[PDB]
């Protein structure tokens, strides 16, 4: 597993890879590893997959009901902390978690939390989390900056993904590309490993070491 | 966490704390914030277990916050210190304990004294005119016992916590990521931020 | 079922009288006369066992009860309000103080564990007031001897000398003209036995009168030697002979 | 005394009976279904005029396609509207879906009949439930604190309710329009109040399949009252 | 007075009137009665025809407790389940932890306590039924009778309901007569007469019998319905002897 | 069932009054007079033992005043099983403080405490109230001196001067007419016994029918010092104050 | 436990155990709040039947649920302090959950659910409390004042008075406080509170209590001498 | 009267008048029938409508494939033991693997509601039911009284004006019985025994309800347009 996400000039990106494993056979090469809280509010899922999908499904629930008693869009600050304040509870009995929660509101702007299932609750400019997070980190430290325009931006998502996909055995499939705007999140497709890898490395010149 | 340092000197009480945030393999954040004003004129740095570590500071702001508000009056550092050590002294019989050690750097506007206390996660207390919690001690305190004295300036603390900063960078194995570093006086709590 | 009585019995009544105390006042005026004096070297406590037939076994039935060694109890009113005070009284020496302390509790708090019971009664849910006024006396290092007085209410009265239920009016005056601080033991029971004959109309001798005092250690009533910091109880209840020995010099 | 869940003679609960008296006291709301959507009308009645009439809410949202109108003790509501919220986002949780109008408005009702000696008492309130869903379309339902709900193509309660529902009965049709209705809840509205009925005593809702539940904005309303005059002077 | 508005308040008489009142129920309700034979008992009840509604043989009365104890009553009858629905769980205990199926007496007295305990208290009321019991055990056949006061006694006869003064006459009688005892199909045919001589107090509406039995020689100790050519020919003796 | 027995001991009445509530007053009304004075030097407390005995063992007997720490003593109006229960409470709470804060406990913190639990009783419960007033002497460092009283409403307010029990009305009259900011204790005990002598229902005041107790900084140096007077030592300060 | 159903419905349909709440309320000594432009201000009733009082330990009628929201009320004493109570833990499990502090709106509607419990809750009576809530959202700088009762109902006021004689004050407020210009200034305001409540208070002395709340937590009491001088100059134009 | 204030106080005479007062909620409601044959089993009601605005509201609950209710009175009350019915339905099916019987059925509602009368706090249901159901041994019909009192018959009726109804099935009880394999003649029955119950008002297609069940039929209810064909 391999996902990122980062604030930027134009909001926050959010690319994560597609591929699960039990042991060393693939699974699965579509899992959806963004989950769609609400039109506002993303999560990433590492970890224990129900746990991911099970409580930031239950977030949105939260988050609706917030919204709804005071009649105002939630903070990241505060759906991050019903969550984190959550899994608390439960710290101990065995809940496997790894997420970053990002938004961006008025009050706050662009905003992610990474939390966690030993309740660890920070907030940053960038994370990245799963197996293949340490090659993302290399690609996306080098080359982010916060003037980034939402294209290129986009873009060092999808190659810091890749470049985990390419080298992490446990990372893999897709790319899934959002961005996130003050008006919510924007869906930017499903980009197959197989056929990107080859793009990339034709149009960039990069990976001169796999012949292709 | 890792490195939390404090120093008493005459009229006021530095806290140091490493920025770095590392979950195993990687380092998540460089920018960390080891503190929680509990009161105007009383700061706790902590370290520990991740989770364990916020949830408790946070937890000891909100009542510290609480009695402010209810009796319009700031408790005493000494009695700050005393609240905390008993949450801690009764979370090590828990089911499951908070495992935390802290600082508590006060400025006691009756006897108008800086105050250190050192707390760790068993409940143990102590005031000091330095402490540290971990291995931090173990790199620090000889330089602290031979250079400190009580009547130093907070400008003479400063330094001669960066001698003790010096000597972690130079002999730990980790790489803490500096320290952020704040101050506790008759004024309130302000943040050195040049370090 | 459940006890669903979770309400109060008791209540101020627009005069601001607690009509049930009150109550259970009158039921304690009804009842026989009890009396305790107090001596330099000793108290005593003493009622009259008024059997309810001569067929009755009077001895099987005790107004005067021991609550610890040096700590002796009687009463006047409802005779099973006392019997059960006398059973949770024993019982909370015990768990509220010889377990912790490892010695017996001064008069003083086990009275003030006595009265906090009946105080209960009076405002917990479902019940009435205890219909009984106890007399306690006691001996203990640091307090010496000391002899008290406990209402329904559960306010509690430390006394040189009193007398509670039927003839106590009288008997207090009695109690006035004789009393003073140099009185040893034997006058005090002397005084005792003067006072109880006034308000008893039959026969009265040792089998008819109830007389226990708080005196001296008795170490032959210990049950065991060896230890020379045990000295024995000082609680005796005088026997039916020893009364009335002393109603012969009476 | 007496039981709090004691029946009468008639056959009927003495506390529900009397919760129904205290509803009528209250200030009235008004509902009408049509095909285009449904309309929910309330007097606010402020007891002052220092009394900032907008933080009067007698009319609120449930989820996005239900909404809710109430007459009586309105501090009662409360507790049924944070059931009702909570009924309709846990089902939704459940079932990856929107809770359908009735089974909302039954939820609401299960809490009716729950006091005895539970809380203490019948709700001293009632409500008018709105909403639509894909089976049976836009819906209005009366709730009451005896637990029982009818479905209603217009309903009025609260204090002008006898007066308004013989008015709702010549008016309604099937083929209403949802501006035909918005005039005729504040027409009727403007017939049962005390006080002259302009955009700060009283406020207007609809809950449409496209834009969901909305409270209407006083500026909003306040054209649909002169609308409705001008065309009341037309004959 | 006061005294009759709450159950377990004595009366200036030293009187339970809710018990009494309770009473009253039993006295409006159907007749019932118990025959205690030979080697076992007999039970039988009047149900009346409310209406040419009701379907024949369906609405069955008497209940069975294990499989050796047979109960019916008389007064409010849903009140009459409930005991049997304690007597049964009470039965179960006993069995579970005895192994023995519960003696009657000792059933008797579970009944009996269980009864009383619905005397002192003013959060229930007492039970609206007595209660005709009992069957075969280890030591032979046992009829026990249960009082809304939770009071009960042994009996060779027993009866209850609204005919309950003809049917004891009749009873009387019966041992009277028979000193030595009765045969278990001499009682199901006495009981059946007994419940039709009952009926004139009831005369309005007709009525169903409904008769059961436990007998050592007749159903091996066991409690069972009797039904068919037994029932019939039961109820041609009991129309025979009323004519 | 039961509720046919119930008082309902936690009701309104029309007026918006709590019945049990002003009926306990009534009844503390009937209790011995208490008078607390603070001074710039200290507080004194007086209170009168009700009707007593020549065979009351007074030197062992305590109705009126009760120590609840080393710097906060109460005194005691109304029925003494009801005060014990709470004074005992009281107790308890000042030391629950004092072990988690290492610091005794402010007067109007453990105050409001009793009040608290008092006014519990008056709106859920449906048990009796307390009938007892207290009138609260205590010393902290950040109000220095302190007279509270508390009824059994659970309402609370701070005094200068102020009387519980009988002929409050008539004690509370004398105090505002003779009391003086700049006033020391050797003053107030004076007036807080002129106060009860002129106001008792007794014939005359005298040391057997008094409980006296002061709190001074007349403990040596930077601490305080809480005196329960001695049968005798009452008797002295009535003979020096031109009493008896 | 007790369980026993003391507010319930009468024939008439009325609650008279919440009812007899508001008669508290009404015995309660005065209460009063009105909003400028860029302020709120408190004013309470003291009753001079007291006197000998400590006011340096005395609990004061204006409480601070926050460091930027005030409360105030009318009625029993005693139960204001654990609706205070109850208040002030919220605020702070907001700060702990949210991680910003309460608006005024949300305390007060927490108050008012929690007066509204205790009418439909078994073994308990209704407060016998009306409540004033007034501050300043966090980073708002609009006034911010409501009101609560026994009943458990809420609402915003641009200003409003409880407790004994209430009637008299709102009928001078009704006719001094403009909507479209309220005061401008925190002397207009507190000049405009003071007014409000010498019409129901004897004197001017320590009988009047002000408190003003400003944007970003800035609370303060007034002093007697500072009122004093408001109470001097109210009665010198009043002169003519 | 003085004996009146609750479930658990009898009367003088030995009468529950809180169970009476229950039962005199029935009589208030509106008029439902009951009827069945050996193969069939129909429930008839007639539902009431607040004014012409509203709706008519609904008198039959299906409690299983083979079983179900009408009702008549306080509706809630039905809602809570029609609830109890389908548990007990349901835990039948799953632990046994068996569909409950309609008698046993029967003896669960009266138990359930025999414990309202006899303890202090609560109140008897408000609410009577007619169960109709199709099990082992054939068809069924229930009558529950909120007294416990459940009777198993070939028909009935309850509600206001039931009285016409009940006298009409005890006219036709030879004719109705008979009526095996025909649930068209057997509803027709159940709609004319119903008509003897109307004043003033008739059986119109929002007005009328009716449920089924047999051999090789589930409950089933029909309304709207489905009972056209019977009116």
């Amino acid at each position: 597993t391999t996902m990122l996400a980062f604030r930027f000039q134009g909001g926050i990106i959010v690319a994560v890879d597609s591929r699960a494993t039990a042991g060393n056979w693939v699974a699965s090469q579509t899992v959806k590893k963004v989950i769609e809280i609400n039109p506002f509010l993303l999560g990433t899922m590492a970890g224990g997959a129900a746990d991911c999908q099970f409580w930031e499904t239950w977030l949105g629930s939260q988050c609706r009901l917030h919204e709804l008693r005071e009649k105002e869009r939630i903070s990241v600050a505060a759906a991050s902390k019903i969550l984190s304040n959550l899994v608390y509870q439960y710290k101990g009995a065995g809940l496997s978690m790894g997420t970053m929660i990002c938004g961006y509101t008025r009050k706050e702007g662009p905003t992610i939390y990474y939390v966690d299932s030993d309740g660890t609750r920070l907030k940053g400019d960038i994370f990245c989390v799963g197996s293949g997070q340490t090659f993302a980190y290399g690609v996306l430290d080098s080359n982010y900056k916060w003037d980034l325009s939402v294209e290129d931006a986009l873009y060092l998502g999808k190659r810091s993904i890749l470049a985990a996909a390419h080298r992490d055995a446990y990372s893999g499939g897709s790319v899934n590309l959002y961005h996130v705007t003050e008006d919510g999140w924007i869906y930017h497709g499903n980009h197959d490993v197989g056929e990107l890898f080859w793009k990339v490395k034709e149009e960039e010149g990069s990976f001169n070491n796999v012949i292709g | 966490m890792d490195i939390i340092l404090g120093i008493r000197v005459q009229d006021s009480v530095i806290l140091a704390s490493s920025k770095a945030v590392t979950r195993g393999i990687s380092v998540l954040k460089d920018s960390d914030d080891k503190t929680r004003q509990l009161s105007p004129h009383t700061l706790m740095s902590f370290a520990g277990e991740a989770g364990d570590t916020v949830q408790f500071a946070e937890y000891i702001q909100a009542n510290i916050q609480l009695y402010s508000i209810r009796e319009d009056y700031e408790l005493s550092p000494q009695a700050v210190s005393s609240f905390v050590r008993q949450e801690l002294a009764k979370s090590i019989r828990s089911r499951r304990p908070y495992q935390v050690n802290v600082l508590i750097g006060g400025y006691d506007k009756k006897k108008n004294k800086p105050e250190l206390y050192q707390i760790d996660y068993l409940g143990t207390k102590v005031e000091l005119p330095y402490g540290a919690h971990g291995y931090s001690g173990f790199y620090t305190f000889s330089l602290l016992d031979h250079h400190y004295r009580p009547d130093m300036t907070t400008e003479e603390g400063l330094d001669l916590l960066k001698l003790c900063v010096q000597e972690l960078e130079k002999r730990m194995p980790m790489d803490f990521k500096g320290v952020i570093v704040k101050i506790v006086d008759k004024d309130g709590i302000r943040q050195v931020d040049d370090f | 079922m459940t006890d669903r009585y979770s309400f109060s019995l008791t209540t101020f009544s627009p005069s601001g009288k607690l009509g049930q105390i009150d109550y259970a006042l009158t039921a304690v005026k009804q009842g026989v006369t009890s009396l305790g004096i107090k001596a330099t070297n000793g108290v005593v406590i003493a009622t009259e066992k008024k059997s309810s037939s001569p067929l009755a076994m009077s001895e099987t039935l005790s107004k005067v009860s021991l609550l610890t060694p040096d700590i002796g109890a009687v009463y006047s009113g409802m005779g099973p309000d006392y019997r059960v005070l006398v059973d949770k009284s024993r019982k909370v020496a015990h768990t509220s103080y010889k377990r912790i302390y490892g010695e017996y509790p001064p008069t003083k708090l086990l009275v003030s564990e006595v009265a906090k019971i009946m105080q209960e009664a009076t405002q917990s849910g479902g019940v009435r007031p205890f219909g009984v006024s106890l007399l306690i006396a006691g001996h203990d290092e640091f307090n010496g001897f000391s002899l008290y007085q406990v209402d329904p209410s559960g306010s509690y009265f430390p006394w040189k000398a009193t007398a509670i239920g039927k003839g106590s009016v009288a008997a207090k005056t009695f109690l006035e003209k004789r009393w003073n601080d140099e009185l040893e033991l034997e006058d005090a029971i002397h005084i005792a036995l003067l006072t109880l004959k006034e308000s008893v109309e039959g026969e009265f001798n040792g089998d008819t009168i109830e007389l226990a005092i708080i005196g001296d250690e008795n170490p032959d009533l210990l049950g065991y030697t060896g230890i020379p910091t045990d000295k024995g109880p000082r609680f005796r209840k005088l026997t039916s002979q020893e009364i009335n020995d002393r109603l012969e010099a009476l | 005394d007496r039981g709090v869940s004691t029946f009468s003679p008639e056959g009927r609960l003495f506390q529900v009976e009397y919760s129904l008296e205290a509803i009528k006291l209250g200030s009235t709301a008004i509902g009408i279904a049509t095909k285009e959507g449904v309309v929910l009308g309330v007097e606010k009645r402020a007891t002052s005029p220092l009394l900032e009439s907008d933080s009067i809410e007698k009319i609120v949202e449930i989820d996005r396609h239900i909404g809710c109108a109430m007459s009586g003790l309105t501090a009662d509501a409360r507790s049924m509207i944070e059931h009702a919220r909570t009924a309709a986002v846990t089902h939704n949780l459940y079932y990856d879906e929107d809770i359908n109008v009735e089974s909302l408005t039954q939820s609401v009702c299960d809490l009716a009949l729950r006091f005895g000696e539970l809380m203490s008492r019948p709700f001293g309130v009632a409500l008018l439930i709105a909403g639509h869903d894909a089976d049976d379309g836009y819906q209005l339902f009366h709730a009451e604190p005896s637990g029982t709900f009818y479905r209603y193509n217009a309903k009025a309660i609260g204090s002008g309710s006898e007066g308004a529902q013989a008015e709702l009965l010549n008016e309604w049709h099937s083929s209403l329009t949802l501006k035909e209705a918005e005039l005729l809840v504040l027409k009727i509205l403007k017939q049962v109040m005390e006080e002259k009925l302009d955009e700060n005593n009283a406020q207007l809702s609809c809950i449409t399949k496209q834009d969901g539940f909305k409270i209407y904005d006083n500026e909003k309303t306040a054209e649909l009252i002169k609308e409705l005059k001008e065309k009341e002077a037309a004959e | 007075t006061g005294y009759d508005l709450s159950n377990s308040v004595f009366s200036p008489d030293g009187r339970n009137f809710q018990v009494e009142y309770a009473v009253k129920a039993v006295e409006n309700g159907t007749t019932s009665i118990g025959i205690k034979c030979n080697d076992g008992v007999v039970f039988a009840v009047e149900k009346l025809i409310t209406s040419k509604l009701l379907v024949p043989q369906k609405n069955v009365k008497i209940q069975v407790v294990d499989r050796h104890i047979g109960c019916v009553y008389s007064g409010l009858i849903p009140d009459g389940r409930h005991l049997v629905n304690r007597g049964r769980e009470e039965a179960a205990s006993f069995k579970k932890l005895y192994k023995t199926p519960i003696p009657i007496p000792a059933f008797a007295d579970r009944l009996g306590q269980y009864v009383q305990a619905h005397t002192l208290y003013n959060s229930v009321r007492p039970f609206g039924v007595s209660t005709i019991f009992g069957g075969v055990d280890k030591n032979g056949a046992h009829l026990y009778m249960l009082e809304p006061s939770g009071s009960y006694w042994g009996y060779k006869g027993a009866a209850t309901g609204k005919g309950r003064q003809s049917a004891k006459a009749e009873l009387e009688k019966l041992v009277d007569h028979h000193p030595e005892g009765l045969s278990a199909r001499e009682a199901v045919k006495q009981a059946a007469k007994i419940i039709y001589l009952a009926h004139e107090d009831n005369k309005e509406k007709d009525f169903e019998l409904e008769i059961s039995w436990c007998s050592l020689s007749e159903t091996n100790g066991l409690h069972k319905f009797v039904k068919g050519d037994l029932l019939q020919e039961a109820i041609d003796f009991a129309q025979k002897e009323i004519n | 069932g039961s509720r046919r027995y119930d008082s309902r001991t936690t009701i309104f009445s029309p007026e918006g009054r709590l019945y049990q509530v002003e009926y306990a007053l009534e009844s503390i009304s009937h209790a011995g007079t208490a008078i607390g004075i603070m001074a710039s030097d200290g507080i004194v407390l007086a209170a009168e033992r009700k009707v007593t005995s020549t065979l009351l063992e007074q030197d062992t007997s305590t109705e009126k005043l009760y120590k609840l720490n080393d710097k906060i003593a109460v005194a005691v109006a109304g029925l003494t099983a009801d005060a014990e229960i709470l004074i005992n409470t009281a107790r308890i709470h000042a030391q629950n403080y004092l072990k988690t804060y290492n610091e005794d406990i402010p007067v109007e913190i453990l105050v409001r405490r009793l009040s608290d639990i008092k006014q519990g009783y008056t709106q859920h419960g449906g048990l009796r109230p307390f009938g007892v007033s207290f009138i609260y002497a205590g010393y902290d460092d950040r109000y220095g001196y302190q007279l509270y009283t508390s009824n059994p409403s659970g309402n609370y307010t701070g005094w200068k001067a102020i009387s519980v029990g009988a002929n409050t009305s008539a004690a509370q009259t004398l105090l505002q007419m003779d009391y003086k900011d700049d006033m020391k204790v050797d003053d107030a005990i004076e007036l807080a016994l002129k106060t009860l002598s002129k106001t008792t229902d007794s014939s005359a005041l005298t040391y057997d029918r008094l409980e006296f107790a002061t709190i001074r900084k007349g403990a040596n140096d930077g601490e305080v010092y809480q005196k329960i007077f001695k049968p005798q030592e009452i008797k002295d300060i009535l003979v020096k104050t031109g009493i008896t | 436990g007790y369980d026993r159903a003391l507010s319930i419905f009468s024939p008439d349909g009325h609650i008279f155990q919440v009812e007899y709440a508001l008669e508290a309320v009404k015995r309660g000594t005065c209460a009063v709040g009105v909003k400028g432009k860029n302020c709120v201000v408190l004013g309470c009733e003291r009753r001079s039947t007291l006197k000998l009082q400590d006011t340096r330990i005395t609990p004061s009628k204006v409480s601070k649920i926050d460091s930027h929201v005030v409360l105030s009320f009318s009625g029993l004493n005693a139960d204001s302090r654990i609706l205070i109570e109850k208040a002030r833990v919220e605020a702070q499990s907001h700060r702990l959950t949210l991680e910003d502090p309460v608006t005024v709106e949300y305390l007060t509607r927490y108050v008012a659910g929690v007066q509204q419990r205790y009418t439909q809750s078994g073994g308990v009576r209704p407060f016998g409390v009306s409540t004033l809530i007034a501050g300043f959202d966090p980073r708002d700088d609009e006034p911010k004042l409501y009101q609560t009762e026994p009943s458990g109902i809420y609402s915003s006021w641009s200003a409003q008075t409880i407790g004994r004689n209430s009637k008299t004050v709102r009928e001078f407020l009704e006719k001094n406080y403009d909507r479209k210009e309220p005061p401008a200034t925190v002397e207009e305001c507190v000049k405009l509170t003071v007014r409000s409540l010498l019409e129901v208070v004897q004197t001017g002395a320590k009988n009047i209590e002000i408190t003003v709340v400003k944007p970003d937590s800035d609370i303060v009491a007034l002093s007697s001498e500072e009122i004093n001088q408001y109470v001097t100059q109210i009665e010198q134009e009043k002169q003519e | 009267n003085n004996y009146d204030g609750d479930t658990v106080t009898f009367s003088p005479t030995g009468r529950l008048f809180q169970v009476e007062y229950a039962l005199e909620a029935i009589k208030q409601g509106s008029v439902t029938v009951g009827l069945r044959s050996n193969t069939h089993a129909v429930l008839v009601a007639l539902k009431r409508n607040a004014d012409e605005l509203s709706s008519y509201q609904k008198k039959i609950i299906k409690c299983d494939e083979h079983m179900g209710l009408s009702l008549a009175g306080l509706a809630p009350d039905a809602r809570v033991l029609s609830n109890y019915l389908r548990q007990q339905c349901n835990y039948s099916s799953l632990v046994f693997n068996r569909k409950l019987a309609v008698e046993r059925a029967g003896h669960l509602l009266c138990d359930k509601a025999q414990k309202n009368t006899q303890s202090y706090g609560g109140r008897p249901y408000g609410v009577g039911l007619l169960i109709i159901g199709y099990d082992k041994s054939g068809a069924h019909l229930l009558e529950f009284q909120p007294s416990g009192n459940v009777t198993e018959l070939y028909g009935t009726a309850i509600g206001a004006r039931s009285q016409g109804a009940k006298t009409y099935l005890e006219r036709t009880l030879d004719t109705f019985i008979k009526i095996d394999g025909n649930p068209d003649e057997l509803i027709k029955a159940g709609v004319e025994a119903i008509s003897q119950s109307l004043r003033d008002e008739s059986l119109t297609v929002d007005n009328l309800s009716i449920a089924i069940v047999g051999k090789d039929t589930p409950f089933t209810i029909y309304d709207g347009e489905a009972v056209a064909k019977y009116i």
